[PDB]
């Protein structure tokens, strides 16, 4: 959810 | 009957849910709950509704659902002793996108809290509507958090209103994928999950048109991916047909909305174009049908807009019409440089185009179409 960079987060 | 008049409002909210800090630089800010709270006095919107605090909902309540084993954990952790937990931080994934913080389970005592007093207060039949715009948190799961999200709220709110209620609708216009609540009840008919987010390369990564539950429950999961830069005439086309079909075939006997701010235009992770008008259309179709209503929070982090949605769609429960400039507030600064309730949408394209709005339409209503 907060960032990018995989797994969406 | 006939399915009007105006409807009793029962609102939660705690003073301390303000204070809770998730850390420098993390988007999830519980201090927009307190902007919520102080635009809608200023408003004077507390004369049309009881305000309720929430009590703390005991790790008892909470195992109604989530695991014994994953319930002490957030009881035990805290910021002075992570050395020590860092095995069990990563089996619960607590540490990155859901740090741990002071307070970390008080605030997950006080977002369920308002959402299972608001359930208890419709099972009791002691109001038509319930607001708690500390709850939504629909990433939690059984036994790990996820999303921001550490306790379900939503999840523990329907099992109190299955107490009472034959059939519970849950209805997420949160921009991501209300999993948590989706895998709960995945399996069940008792419950159906009703999800409007925005999928490919997105958080959770769930939801997709496919996912119709499974075993007793399926054909009782909706999900509905989006692209990017859907609008309020766009969504709107939408909406209201799928959610008078699923009122239609599924007849709940209790509603309980989810209504997350990150699907307005310009937050900070979310990427609809969504206004406050078209988000708060969700909230008057779904009190059009004029069953019992729990209205919870969720995501949201451009926090200026978060208080303009969470306030309107508070009047929009009470039926009540509130001016387009806001008063005088303690964060008043934060409305700048226009000072207005509502906000524009920007130019980013839609790629949502309307046939492809009206496709995944079509094939969902095949499914509800599978229902007795
Ligand atoms: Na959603
Ligand atoms: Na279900
Ligand atoms: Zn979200």
């Amino acid at each position: 959810x907060w960032x990018d960079n995989x797994x969406x987060k | 009957s006939q399915g009007g008049g105006k409807k009793k409002v029962c609102y939660y909210y705690d003073g301390d849910i303000g204070n809770y800090y998730y850390g420098q630089g993390h988007p999830m800010k519980p201090h927009r709950i307190r902007m919520t709270h102080n635009l809608l006095l200023n408003y004077g919107l507390y004369r049309k509704m009881e305000i309720y605090r929430p009590h703390k909902a005991t790790a008892e309540e909470m195992t109604k659902y989530h695991s014994d084993e994953y319930i002490k954990f957030l009881r035990s952790i805290r910021p002075d002793n992570m050395s020590e937990y860092s095995k069990q931080m990563q089996r619960f994934n607590v540490g990155e996108d859901c740090p741990v913080f002071d307070g970390l389970f008080e605030f997950c005592q006080l977002s369920t809290g308002g959402s299972v007093a608001g359930a208890v207060k419709l099972n009791r039949q002691q109001t038509d509507m319930a607001v708690n715009w500390a709850g939504g948190l629909h990433h939690a799961k059984k036994s790990e958090a996820s999303g921001f999200c550490y306790v379900n709220d939503i999840v523990l709110a329907i099992l109190e209103l299955l107490k009472y209620h034959q059939r519970v609708l849950y209805i997420d216009i949160d921009i991501h994928h209300g999993d948590g609540v989706e895998e709960a009840f995945y399996t069940t008919d008792r419950v159906m999950t009703v999800s409007f987010h925005k999928y490919g390369e997105y958080f959770p990564g769930t939801g997709d048109l496919r996912d119709i539950g499974a075993g007793k429950g399926k054909y009782y999961a909706v999900n509905f991916p989006m692209r990017d830069g859907i609008d309020d005439e766009s969504y709107g086309q939408i909406f209201k047909p799928i959610i008078s079909k699923v009122m239609e075939m599924y007849q709940p006997s209790a509603v309980v909305l989810q209504c997350g701010a990150d699907s307005l235009s310009g937050d900070r992770l979310g990427c609809f174009n969504l206004t406050v008008k078209g988000h708060a259309k969700c909230v008057e179709v779904v009190k059009t049908f004029n069953l019992p209503l729990l209205m919870l929070g969720g995501g949201g982090y451009t926090i200026r807009n978060v208080a303009r949605c969470w306030t309107y769609e508070t009047a929009v429960a009470l039926d009540c019409e509130i001016p387009n400039e806001l008063p005088y507030n303690d964060y008043f600064e934060y409305f700048g440089p226009d000072f207005k309730l509502h906000i524009s949408p920007s130019n980013m394209t839609n790629q949502n185009t309307p046939e492809y709005m009206e496709k995944i339409k079509q094939r969902l209503f095949e499914n509800l179409r599978m229902l007795p």
